[PDB]
This record gives C-alpha cells, structure tokens and sequence, in this order.
C-alpha cells in the first residue's frame, strides 16, 4: 500500500514538474532551431 | 490579375501571380519586400 502511494505521489509530481515554467526539453528544441538557423543562413546567402 | 504572367512594371521585369495587395503602403514608399528581400509587391507607375 505505502509503495503504491509513494508511486502515485512521484507520478503526481512529474505532471507538475514538466507542466511548470522551467522547461527542460532543450535538447530537442535544439535540434529545430540549429535547422531553422541554417535555412535561414542559407536563404540570405542569396543577397551577398 | 490572378495570373502567373511576365510583369515589367517600370522595369522590374519578372514573372508571378498578381493579386490585390492590403499593404499599408505609405504615400512616399514605391517598392514592396519580404524577409527574404524579395519584392512581394508593387506600386503602378500608372494610376495607382
């Protein structure tokens, strides 16, 4: 019973941890911003 | 208008759809861009 509720509380507090403000899902955001970055670079090459 | 024509407006010869644009054009400004300095629009040099 007392396994179960610690479970139930760490599942609990992983909802509200990844639902708070200080996102740790940086690493796949990095992934589309350096290809959004290197569309860019590649796009305004064309005025040089 | 609506077409994929060859346009020469006063020299800017090229080819696209013409369409009815909502710019806020300002009295002084002639030429349209984009983020990707290209002419998206265009001011008549006939009756405006």
């Amino acid at each position: 019973k007392l396994i179960a509720n610690q479970f139930n509380s760490a599942i609990g507090k992983i909802q509200d941890s990844l639902s708070s403000t200080p996102s740790a899902l940086g690493k796949l955001q990095d992934v589309v911003n350096h290809n959004a970055q290197a569309l860019n670079t590649l796009v305004k090459q064309l005025s040089s | 208008k609506n077409k994929c024509v060859n346009f020469n407006f006063n020299g800017l010869k090229g080819t696209g759809v013409l369409t009815e644009s909502n710019k806020k054009f300002l009295p002084f400004q002639q030429f349209g861009r984009d983020i990707a300095d290209t002419t998206d629009a265009v001011r008549d040099p006939q009756t405006l």
